[PDB]
């Protein structure tokens, strides 16, 4: 957020935004679901 | 006479003795119950377990 | 559950060969490879 | 052919026999002239069974009424036998110390291995036993031979351990030598006391006028010696005296009211808490060389991980006072308190369970007691309990007509754990109906 | 419109130990309603934990 | 010799049968015939011989079943009240209930016996559990005489709302004047009530003692008779959801029966010259023999004992020694040398 | 159920007595001298010298509803014997005996 | 050169949970060292390599 006509300590602040948690609430709302249990690899790298 | 080799008790023993450097290793094999895990736990290359 | 391992390899002999240096240039350069599910929707946080 | 269960006894050597002239084999610590009664076993409270670990052939349970018998056991008290003891019952009780009431009974019956001690009213007294597969025939006694006769002993404190090829007692003083304490060494059938804190009394390093010790653990290994430091005010020191040094430090200082937590299980001591109204009360301490796990018991349940920093937990009740605790030297730990209730502890995590009070142990109870067991009975008094590889056994009496008996019993924790029944439970719908589906606790279903 | 916030911005972390501080902006606010599970200090106050 | 089985016939026409070796015994059914005789062939079947009459069995399997002859499995349970009680979360108890005031001759119908140590007891809305324990007690509980021990497999079917109204109030249990148990209903509403239909039921609530309502005092109020009443010592309260109804009674169809359990072990032996079951070998002086047994076992095992046996005819001749380890899954290896 | 008892005897009352008697002798003796003499056909050798422990351990069984001579006498008769398996544990002073 | 200490979102101090904090706090430390008792030490584990 940024604001001016405050006290220069305050013109922009942050606040975090937990998207998993609304997107889970919103998912609970609907009903969808993953198909699989897991899925698992071993490229642990990005440049062979 | 004297026993070297039996196949005597098994299982865990009680006490252990080292020597400079000598190890010891255990397996414990879990037997997890029916639904513990979710799809919710698969994040990257390995699922966690902690 | 399905476990697939998948080996690359290339599979060229550079003996008696004529252009050592063209044929060795013609087998060398960058590809990219991805790995994923095969039906995916939401709820599955797999990076893929 | 038949199916018995496997069975472990122990066939230790006694020392302390002797043939008289018809070549009759008697006791050399006492006189085998009392028979059991029921009035012995009616109103006594339970006592701790004090010895050296993995290394005592012969157990010895004081503590009853009004004499001076105690309760011999070769083995593992299988078999038992109650002696009449040969103590002189003299006096020398003067000023120098002050007078108490007379009590002919034996207090704090330690017995290390070759050499068993006892107290009875300011007095200690030895008996060495004569072992040939262990030492030499002339350093075993002929009687009981009494120690520190200038000083007037208040209690008389055990080392389970052993270090350096030794066994160590611990005598606390009163009256005179306030601030000292008595070590003594047993090496080879010859015992040694030894004045510790040298020239200085510990209350001179420490605040207020005068101090008095409650209680010591010796920890034969790094030779150190933790205590508890009672002041003229009231408060209470934990500290730590060095004997291949000669120094002294504080270790910490007890709080004088108990620590509130509503929901929390495990309270770590920091500067900044918040106390009740209740006083605190340490009893007593433990030393486990094997975890490095130090434990202060009273009114509560106090564990520390290094020396520095405490831990209280919480699950013990506020009401109930310890008045002794055993070890498995395992990871478990046996709690009574002077209610005769029992509590566990697991060194694996921060809860204390109710054991003997409780639904596990009343369906057993009336389980044995509807199996026609020998062992049960509707009056019972426990006497004492101990551990034995990792097994839990109490010797209680028996007060019922016709079986009026002493005898040892096992306590399986974990069928008492598996017994209590008020657990979580879901009304689930199986076959078209319903059902009591218990939750599982447990985080997996196998090991 | 209101929010939750919580002590920490790793999610691997959140579990029943931890505190989620609701806040409400507006100029209508009566009370909060939470199952019979959790509990909420001062359950009329706009800002509470 | 084949199968080991052995069958018993007595007056009245009933039929035990056990296998050598064991301990308990069943009873495979009745026969009301005039004169008949009972054989077992060389493979191990079993037939009734009467003249012009040699009947082999209905129902023919691959193995040789000693009850093809009998139509149904009987049902082994007796018609009385069975109070059950929780005591841990797969472990049960099941009291009988022997009423007062009622003659001692006739004692006996109304007993657990020793026959049902090693069967299975059955439900018929759902559940079942296996009877591991027979306990006799005459004296201390009153109005029961016998237990079993069981242990839960499907944990049974508790009683609905619909049919039994009492279940949506909150219960009183306070202990009346000589024995009896008086069971009162907070919830006053003339709709929940207890019903007259609401006798010889077993009211549960896990973690206390069980009761039996036998009688009915008013519109609210039940008198009741409790299984185990020595912890009790204080007055009781419970809520709506927490305790429960259970219908074992003989009233209006009894509907809990007891029967023999299915097949648990298998024996599995790898070496050929053994599969035989019936074998014959020879020693000569100094030489030996020695065979090895697996054991799989297909519920839960006896972890610490042993589940074989063995006995040894003449040990006068022969030395006998045995080894016998344990796995993981709780199969059992042993293996016997012999000379 | 069925449980061992175990019981300490003399080397001269093997059999007269069946009651305890207590670990009071901790030298080995030298009565078993003349037994070993009639050995004549077994790999005994007159150059060693063998003497005897004192005490011997007996063991019965006993198991509620039965009485203990019968249970012997059918434990006997079923080809059943015991196994005794004893452990012995080291002394404090390990400066003069081992640890073993 | 980093400097690597445990602490606690639910019971550490403000700067702790801004990263702005210096040095340890009272919770911080007694945690780290009662960690470190137990057996505990962290290391840095590059990833391309
Ligand atoms: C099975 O073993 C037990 C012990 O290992 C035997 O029990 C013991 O039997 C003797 C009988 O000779 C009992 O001795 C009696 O002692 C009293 C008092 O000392 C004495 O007055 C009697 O005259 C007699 O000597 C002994 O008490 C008893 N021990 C125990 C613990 O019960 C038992 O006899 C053995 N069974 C068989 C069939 O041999
Ligand atoms: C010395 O300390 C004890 C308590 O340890 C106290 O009772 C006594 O009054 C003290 N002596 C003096 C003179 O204050
Ligand atoms: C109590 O039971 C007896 C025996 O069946 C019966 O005669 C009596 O009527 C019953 N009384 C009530 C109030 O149910």
């Amino acid at each position: 957020y940024y604001n001016e006509n405050l006290d220069e300590k305050y013109q922009l602040q942050t606040q975090p935004y937990p998207l998993i948690l609304e997107l889970q609430s919103i998912n609970k709302d609907l009903g969808d679901w993953c198909p699989y249990l897991a899925f698992q690899h071993n490229i642990h790298s990005q440049f062979y | 006479q004297k026993l070297y080799n039996m196949s005597g008790d098994y299982g865990i023993p009680d006490l252990f003795f080292l020597d400079k450097g000598n190890w010891f290793t255990i397996t414990v094999v879990l037997l997890s119950h029916q639904d513990t895990f979710t799809s919710s736990d698969s994040q990257g290359p390995t699922i966690n377990v902690d | 559950t399905k476990t697939m391992i998948t080996r690359f390899f290339q599979t060229t002999n550079y003996e008696l060969v004529d252009n050592y240096y063209q044929l060795q240039k013609e087998n060398t350069g960058l590809m990219l490879l991805q790995f994923r599910p095969s039906e995916f929707s939401r709820t599955c946080l797999t990076a893929k | 052919g038949p199916f018995v269960s496997k069975k472990r006894f122990y066939v230790n050597m006694n020392g302390f026999l002797k043939r008289d002239a018809s070549g009759k084999s008697l006791f050399a610590i006492g006189y085998e002239s009392l028979v059991l009664k029921s009035s012995h076993f009616r109103l006594s409270k339970s006592r701790p069974l004090w010895y050296t670990v993995n290394h005592a052939p012969v157990f010895i349970l004081g503590g009853f009424y009004d004499e001076k018998s105690i309760l011999f056991s070769d083995s593992n008290f299988q078999d038992y036998v109650l002696l009449e003891l040969s103590i002189d019952s003299c006096w020398v009780g003067s000023f120098y110390c002050p007078i108490l009431g007379f009590s002919a009974t034996i207090h704090d019956a330690i017995a290390t291995e070759s050499t068993l001690f006892i107290r009875q009213n300011q007095l200690v007294y030895y008996f060495t036993g004569t072992y040939i597969t262990l030492f030499d025939k002339s350093h075993g006694s002929s009687r009981w031979v009494r120690v520190l006769p200038s000083e007037c002993i208040k209690r008389l404190c055990p080392v389970y351990a052993s270090g350096n090829g030794s066994e160590y007692v611990l005598a606390l003083t009163t009256g005179k030598n306030e601030g000292y304490i008595h070590i003594g060494t047993i090496t080879d059938g010859l015992v040694s006391f030894e004045m510790v804190p040298d020239g200085w009394s510990v209350c001179e390093k420490l605040p207020g006028k005068n101090c008095s010790i409650d209680w010591a653990t010796y920890i034969a290994d790094e030779r150190n010696l933790l205590l508890l430091v009672k002041i003229d005010s009231g408060q209470f020191y934990l500290v730590n005296f060095n004997t291949e040094f000669k120094t002294l430090n504080i270790l910490y200082k007890i709080p004088e009211f108990i620590p509130e937590a509503k929901e929390l299980d495990f309270l770590v001591l920091l500067d900044t808490v918040t106390y009740t109204n209740t006083p605190m009360t340490p009893k007593g301490l433990f030393f486990n060389t094997l975890n490095n796990m130090l434990y202060i018991w009273g009114n509560f349940i106090l564990q520390s991980y290094n020396r520095e920093e405490f831990i209280f937990l919480a699950d013990f009740p506020k009401e109930s006072t310890i008045k002794y605790m055993v070890n498995s030297f395992k990871g478990q730990m046996a709690v009574v308190t002077e209610n005769e209730e029992i509590w566990y502890f697991l060194e694996g995590g921060y809860d204390v369970y109710q054991v003997v009070p409780s639904q596990g142990w009343e369906t057993y109870h009336n389980l044995q007691k509807m199996q026609k067991s020998s062992f049960h009975s509707e009056d019972e008094s426990l006497v004492s309990l101990f551990f034995e590889d990792g097994k839990l056994f109490q010797l209680v009496y028996l007060f019922d007509v016709g079986k009026e008996r002493l005898v040892k019993r096992l306590l399986p924790v974990g069928t008492l754990m598996e017994y209590n029944l008020p657990k979580p439970f879901t009304v689930v719908n199986q076959g078209n109906y319903q059902a009591i589906s218990f939750t599982h606790t447990c985080p997996f279903k196998e090991i | 419109l209101w929010r939750y916030y919580i002590n920490s911005q790793d999610y691997s972390i959140f579990s029943t130990r931890s505190s989620i501080k609701l806040e409400y902006e507006g100029n209508s606010f009566v009370s909060w309603k939470i199952p019979e599970s959790c509990k909420v200090e001062n359950t009329t106050s706009p800002k509470t934990t | 010799f084949y199968t080991s089985d052995i069958v018993f016939i007595v007056e009245d026409g009933r039929i035990l049968t056990t296998k050598a070796g064991l301990t308990t015994y069943s009873e495979l059914g009745i026969l009301k015939d005039a004169i008949f005789t009972l054989y077992y062939d060389q493979l191990g079947y079993i037939h009734k011989l009467t003249p012009e009459n040699f009947d082999a069995g209905s129902k023919l399997l691959g193995h040789g079943n000693s009850g093809s002859i009998f139509g149904k499995r009987p049902d082994l349970g007796f018609e009385a009240i069975l109070v059950p009680q929780y005591i841990s979360t797969n472990e049960m108890y099941f009291f009988a209930h022997v009423p007062l005031t009622m003659p001692t001759n006739i004692q006996w119908k109304k007993r657990f016996k020793t026959i049902h140590l090693g069967k299975t007891i059955e439900f018929s809305k759902t559940g079942l559990a296996n009877i591991k324990n027979v306990y006799m007690h005459k004296t201390e509980p009153v109005g029961f005489q016998t237990s079993i021990h069981t242990e839960i497999i499907v944990p049974f079917g508790i009683e609905n709302s619909k049919d039994s109204p009492c279940l949506l109030s909150d219960l009183e249990i306070t202990y009346s004047g000589k024995l009896y148990y008086t069971i009162k209903l907070l919830s006053k509403n003339p709709l929940h009530e207890l019903k007259s239909t609401d006798v010889e039921k077993s009211v549960l609530i896990p973690g206390y003692s069980s009761f039996l309502i036998m009688n009915i005092t008013d519109k609210w109020t039940a008198s009741a008779l409790a299984t185990m009443p020595q912890a009790i010592k204080s007055n009781l309260k419970f809520l709506t959801g927490s305790w429960f109804l259970y219908n074992f009674g003989t009233a209006g169809g009894r509907k809990w029966s007891i029967s023999t359990r299915q097949c648990n072990y298998w024996i599995q032996q790898d070496s050929l010259d053994f599969m035989s079951l019936n074998l014959v070998k020879y020693i000569d002086v100094g030489n030996t023999i020695d065979f090895q047994f697996k054991i799989i076992p297909k519920a839960m095992s006896t972890f610490p004992i042993p589940p074989v046996s063995m006995v040894v005819g003449n040990p006068g001749l022969v030395e006998v020694k045995t080894q016998g380890v344990f796995d993981l899954n709780e199969n059992y290896y042993l293996d016997i040398h012999v000379s | 159920h069925c449980t061992w008892l175990l019981v300490l005897n003399k080397f001269e009352k093997v059999g007269l007595h069946l009651s305890k008697d207590r670990f009071q002798d901790h030298e080995p003796i030298d009565t078993v001298a003349k037994v070993f003499q009639k050995l004549t056909d077994s790999p005994i050798d007159p150059s060693e010298n063998y003497l005897s422990f004192p005490y011997y351990l007996q063991i019965n069984f006993s198991c509620p509803g039965q009485n203990i001579e019968e249970l012997a006498r059918k434990g006997h008769l079923m080809g059943m014997k015991p196994m005794v398996q004893i452990n012995y544990m080291y002394s404090v002073n390990f400066y003069r005996w081992e640890m073993e | 050169i980093v400097t690597i200490w445990v602490y606690d979102p639910e019971s550490a101090s403000t700067e702790e949970l801004i990263w702005t904090a210096k040095k340890p706090s009272l919770s911080s430390r007694v945690l780290t060292k009662q960690m470190n008792t137990l057996g505990q030490r962290p290391f840095i584990f590059t990833v391309e390599k």
